[PDB]
RNA sequence: AAACUCCAGUUGACACAAAAUAGACUACGAAAGUGGCUUUAACAUAUCUGAACACACAAUAGCUAAGACCCAAACUGGGAUUAGAUACCCCACUAUGCUUAGCCCUAAACCUCAACAGUUAAAUCAACAAAACUGCUCGCCAGAACACUACGAGCCACAGCUUAAAACUCAAA
């Protein structure tokens, strides 16, 4: 069977398991990655918080909580309390271009999560709001 | 010149000929040029239908023995 | 002399390309034919310089993919994934 | 917001090989522009701005399209010399 | 004019769908239409979440009704439409039939 | 184009909005 | 504008750096300047202007290879002036 | 522009050079070249083209007459006097093979 | 032409008397306008 | 550093705001302008030219009234920096940007190319810009500066707009 990189239809019977779950069980690790910080929310398929941690909770301040270390190790810690609560497997959903993009996916696999889909949520509005202007450094 | 037109037709239902040009020769004679002299004959001791032309232009060259794969 | 050459509009001119679409109504019911000119992740309307079409239909299926979507025909954030087997038609690839 | 999820930008890991994935994704989303508007709408860009940057992109793109198409062009003659010594 | 009228219906039962497909369509024939044909597209999921009338909707049934309307008509059933409970969303457009294919010689 | 024009015409105009407060 | 003419014919210091090494980071970090570009994975140290602001220099890290060392150069070289022209529209 | 009077016609794209014209033309040109060579005139060949400067050499040296295949450096005619000294007699005849 | 194809086309238009059946009818159908191309340029029925 | 913690994350409900992608298109309109969807009205002239003032219009900003308020933001506060920094950086928040009804009548309102008709032959042609010209009409220009000024006149404008000088001075501009 040919890997489809297009996600299974929740309508559309497929056979991907995971643990004996379909894909729409699956646990999903909401990264929200800031300029400044970064902040990962682990939920269940019904929106039951099960673990949080950002670079913030775990003692970091001011710059240093913005980089990729930070992020590392706030998505370790979130892998550690979601482990704590039977989530194997995630959904990971990233919005925003942070620096912790990916250090906090890492972080998540290195605390024993396993990844099995990544999908961006960054808001693009279609011109909404205006933005502020440009700093005249 | 006029035959061009005859020309331009037979290149595209026959297609370009399976035999080669000869340009080096002075007098080579293509299988388009055969079909072009059989048309100017054929339209000389006959009526002016261009389609009836072209079929018994084909009829003609076909019994004389070319190969024409439309 | 007879052999001179004679006014005459050139008899070998190739015609005229068309798009793949040329001949063909464009409706905003049709989703179908719509989805195979976005992209499947994003729903973004490709350019011209991707789906090959003239700019008359370029505009007639942009016009109908905006219709679709505002009445209610057409996803905006995505391709319908009903319509993701179609016939690839767009000259791009995402090496997925 | 009113959409369905996982559906759009979504993208399945194979083999558990995530960085493929992730990577596939930063592509997508670069191809699709979705990557060079997040990073435009930071800040508001005048509407004088945005059309004058816009002419700039679309004449630097014909421009570079026809030199590439000349060089690609007069680069048939670039071979080894036949009539060497005269 | 030719006008087509799209509609997304509230998923109900076969009784209550046509008995607000009659309504449509008397208001119409009121409003001094004169009704051609009537379209089933068919109940299918919603590209997207409606709320209307205070209801969230997912899925609808997509109908479709042809008819020749003096041009005051449109707006007064603009009006009729945005009151009906069982339609998610109503528009008129005019007739797709009616505008001309202009053929094309190819890219210049 | 000679912008030093230009420039004149804005210290003029500029020294004269400055009388016009003043005054 | 015809351009087809055109182209054929100290503590602020320290915050400019700061800035321009974030900025540069983060373009690295996507296929935005080319595809080349991201699969080199192109790691920055520092970025350094020169006290009259006549150039910015960005220092990348080599690696122990010598070929790709020279392939990343080439590359890097090659794609500056496209990585000026995005700093600019994106009005870092 | 200035070939236009001599062209037959254009063939798919492709000029044809009207031969009833060159045949005048060259009539002229060889009955001026050989009335050159029976008054003992100086004639120079010249010819850019490398595919033929080979012949041209041969056909120059053949019928004792000049030839000038190569780079043609700054002065050859104009300045002769200083290149080869200020007796030097210059060609009274000279044929481009490719101008 | 036109006034004798709109005369035919007219007996098969909703009235009052067939609005009922007309509307059942219609529920017992099914309408597709959905067709994809190629890149040929082949229209592809579903 | 201030600021907030009635804070932050997921989910759901939810604009009188502005309109990704298409658009690598170059279209519409007299110009200004115009780039989300539908519908109704609807884009003058079967010679050309024809106005600072006549008749209609005219970005942004601004002035009257009422209304809406997400975001942005002149001003105004706080934080930081600096020799000073009431600028640049951070935070908050106004007039204003929006709707309705009236004003104001200004722009690098520029393709810095007046409208119509014609030619490509000449010496192509000061230069650069954007190949060189012809016929006809209207508008405008005769050294610089004083001067987008003074006075007069007109104006819903009152620190405003249009029109617009002279005296003194210079050999240049
Ligand atoms: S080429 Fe004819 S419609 Fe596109
Ligand atoms: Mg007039
Ligand atoms: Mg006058
Ligand atoms: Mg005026
Ligand atoms: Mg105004
Ligand atoms: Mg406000
Ligand atoms: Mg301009
Ligand atoms: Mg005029
Ligand atoms: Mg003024
Ligand atoms: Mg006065
Ligand atoms: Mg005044």
């Amino acid at each position: 069977t040919k890997f489809s990189i297009y996600p299974p239809i929740p309508g559309e019977e497929s056979s991907l398991r995971w643990a004996g779950k379909k894909f729409e069980e699956i646990p999903i690790a909401h990264i929200k990655a800031s300029h400044n910080n970064t902040q990962i929310q682990v939920v269940s398929a019904s929106n039951e918080p099960l673990a949080f941690a950002s670079c913030g909770t775990e003692g970091f301040r001011n710059a240093k909580k913005g980089t990729g270390i930070a992020a590392q190790t706030a998505g370790i810690a979130a892998a550690a309390r979601a482990k704590q609560k039977g989530v194997i497997h995630i959904r990971v959903v990233v919005k925003g271009l942070g620096p912790g993009r990916l250090s906090a996916m890492h972080g998540l696999i290195m605390g024993g999560l396993e990844v099995i889909s990544i999908t961006d949520n960054t808001p693009i509005p279609h011109n909404g709001c205006r933005p502020r202007k440009a700093r005249k450094l | 010149y006029h035959e061009d037109r005859i020309r331009a037709k037979f290149y595209s239902v026959y297609g370009s000929g399976q035999r080669a040009f000869d340009l080096f020769n002075p007098n080579f004679k293509s299988t388009c040029q055969r079909f072009v002299e059989k048309y100017t004959e054929l339209q000389k001791l006959g009526e002016t239908d261009e389609e009836k032309l072209f079929v018994e232009t084909g009829k003609a060259l076909l019994a004389e023995g070319v190969i024409l794969r439309r | 002399n007879e052999d001179l050459p004679i006014s005459m509009e050139n008899p070998y001119k190739e015609p005229l390309k068309k798009c793949i679409l040329c001949g063909k109504h464009v409706d905003y019911k049709n989703v179908q034919l719509l989805s195979q000119f976005v992209s499947p992740f994003t729903g973004c309307i490709y350019g011209r310089h991707i789906t090959g079409l003239c700019g008359k239909k370029q505009k007639e299926i942009t016009k109908a993919i905006k219709r679709a979507q505002i009445m209610g025909f057409m996803p905006v954030t995505y391709k319908d994934p009903a319509y993701l087997k179609d016939p690839k038609v767009c000259n791009i690839r995402y090496r997925e | 917001a009113k959409h369905l999820k996982f559906i759009a930008r979504t993208v399945m890991v194979q083999e558990g090989n995530v960085e493929s994935a992730y990577r596939t994704l930063n592509r997508i989303l670069t191809m699709d522009g979705l990557i060079e508007d997040i990073k435009h709408r930071r800040y508001y860009e005048k509407p004088c701005r945005r059309r004058q940057r816009e002419s700039y992109e679309r004449c630097r793109r014909i421009y570079n399209m026809e030199m590439a198409r000349k060089i690609n062009f007069l680069m048939r003659k670039n071979r080894a010399d036949p009539w060497q010594g005269c | 004019p030719r006008y087509e009228l799209a509609l997304i219906l509230k998923a109900m039962q076969r009784p209550e769908t046509a008995a607000t497909l009659k309504r449509t369509i008397e208001a119409l024939m009121d409003r001094g239409a004169i009704v051609r044909d009537l379209e089933n597209l068919g109940e299918r999921a919603l590209p997207y979440r409606i709320s209307a009338h205070s209801q969230q909707h997912n899925r609808g049934g997509y109908f479709l009704v042809d008819f020749y309307a003096p041009t005051a008509a449109v707006e007064s059933m603009v009006e009729h439409l945005s009151r009906d409970i069982d339609v998610i969303r109503g528009n008129i457009v005019k007739h797709p039939l009616t505008q001309e294919l202009k053929e094309c010689e190819g890219i210049v | 184009k000679n912008v030093l024009k230009i420039r004149r015409r804005k210290m003029n105009h500029h020294k004269y909005r400055k009388l016009v407060k003043k005054t | 504008k015809n351009w087809l003419k055109k182209f054929a014919s100290h503590a602020r210091l320290r915050a400019l750096n700061g800035l321009l090494y974030k900025a540069l980071t983060d373009l690295l970090c996507t296929p935005e300047v080319s595809q080349e570009l991201y699969d080199l994975n192109v790691e920055l140290s520092k970025v350094s202007l020169t006290p009259d602001f006549s150039a910015c220099r960005a220092y990348w890290k080599t690696t122990l290879s010598a070929e790709q060392n020279a392939h990343m150069e080439a590359v890097l070289q090659r794609s500056a002036a496209h990585m000026r022209h995005l700093l600019m529209s994106q009005q870092t | 522009r200035f070939m236009e009077p001599y062209i037959f016609g254009s063939r798919l794209d492709h000029d044809i050079i009207d031969l009833e014209q060159t045949a005048t033309h060259l009539q002229l040109a060889l009955n001026f070249t050989a009335h050159m060579a029976y008054r003992k005139g100086i004639i120079l060949f010249i010819s850019r083209n490398r595919q033929f400067s080979y012949l041209i050499e041969n056909m120059a040296r053949d019928c004792g007459e000049y030839a000038h295949t190569r780079y043609f450096r700054g002065g050859m005619l104009t300045n002769a006097r200083l290149l080869f000294g200020p007796t030097v007699r210059l060609p009274d005849l000279i044929i481009f093979l490719h101008t | 032409r036109e006034v004798l194809q709109l005369q035919e086309e007219v007996k098969n238009f909703i009235t009052r008397e067939n609005l009922e059946a007309r509307v059942e009818a219609a529920l017992d159908s099914r309408k597709n306008y959905n067709w994809a191309i190629t890149r040929e340029g082949l229209v592809v029925r579903p």
